[PDB]
């Protein structure tokens, strides 16, 4: 019976790291586009 | 003013291309994070 | 890798704006009033002057994240005083390029020159290939059903 | 002929950064997919 206690604990020490992981991603998206938003800048600038 | 036209028809074209390429990005990062929350919900 | 790209970027504008332009077509006395007017200090107010950092680490288990300050006058971990502080590199891409090399995530079952490399890259990791101390996979919780 | 060279050298220089941009794109997403292997890994 000593299995579902390791995966029980393993599950809990991997939580924190998952949603963590998740978490850091969230604002992912965000800083992509903040980091394209120059390029825009230069491609109307160009355009100009 | 051909040259000129063909200057702004490729620039409009570029651009066109530079926003599928950001929104390509933004569905595929869309889609990672959507299949990350899927394996979390399997493994709750 | 942030402030290189960051860095980049503020000389792409400089260089846009400097081509557009060529073409167109101090608390002494805030301390001092401070310590006249409350006549205390307390030492969360010393570090309150420089830049802090955080780290937090939250989890599933409850809604509360794990706040941790550090030292910024010290070179201690998180700190930025003197330059590029402690970032805890160089002993991840070496052990991808190795499990990615033969497609198996298992470094158990890799070639000799993997775990030679293994063996010198990482000096504490050669005390579980010579398979000393056998112990039923790896479950450091046994104590409860040990006990 | 100087504006057509400063021309030539803004086009080189553009396509430099794109260049630059692309390998950098390419780069993090390499780093990423290591970060997933490494984590399916301590997770295996």
């Amino acid at each position: 019976d000593l299995e579902k206690n390791t995966l029980t604990l393993k599950n809990a020490a991997a939580v924190a790291a998952l949603d963590n992981l998740r978490g850091e991603t969230i604002t992912l998206p965000t800083e992509i586009d903040r980091r394209l938003k120059p390029l825009e800048e230069q491609l109307t600038r160009m355009a100009k | 003013l051909g040259a000129l036209a063909l200057l702004s028809q490729a620039c409009r074209r570029m651009i066109d291309n530079v926003r599928y390429t950001r929104k390509l990005l933004m569905d595929h990062t869309e889609d990672i994070f959507q299949g990350l929350g899927y394996v979390k919900l399997l493994l709750d | 890798a942030e402030t290189r790209i960051q860095e980049n970027n503020r000389d792409v504008l400089e260089l846009i704006k400097r081509a557009v332009n060529i073409v167109n077509s101090l608390m002494e006395w805030f301390d001092i009033c401070y310590a006249q007017l409350v006549s205390g200090d307390t030492p969360a107010d010393f570090w309150k002057r420089r830049p802090l950092s955080i780290v937090p680490r939250h989890y599933a288990e409850s809604p509360s994240p794990l706040i941790v300050v550090s030292y910024n006058g010290s070179s201690a971990w998180g700190g930025r005083i003197t330059g590029s502080p402690i970032l805890y590199h160089s002993a991840q891409a070496i052990i991808d390029a190795a499990c990615i090399n033969a497609r198996v995530d298992n470094p158990q079952s890799l070639h000799v020159t993997a775990r030679q490399e293994l063996v010198a890259r990482l000096p504490f990791l050669a005390n579980v290939l010579n398979n000393q101390t056998p112990l039923p996979a790896f479950k450091p919780g046994a104590e409860m059903f040990l006990n």
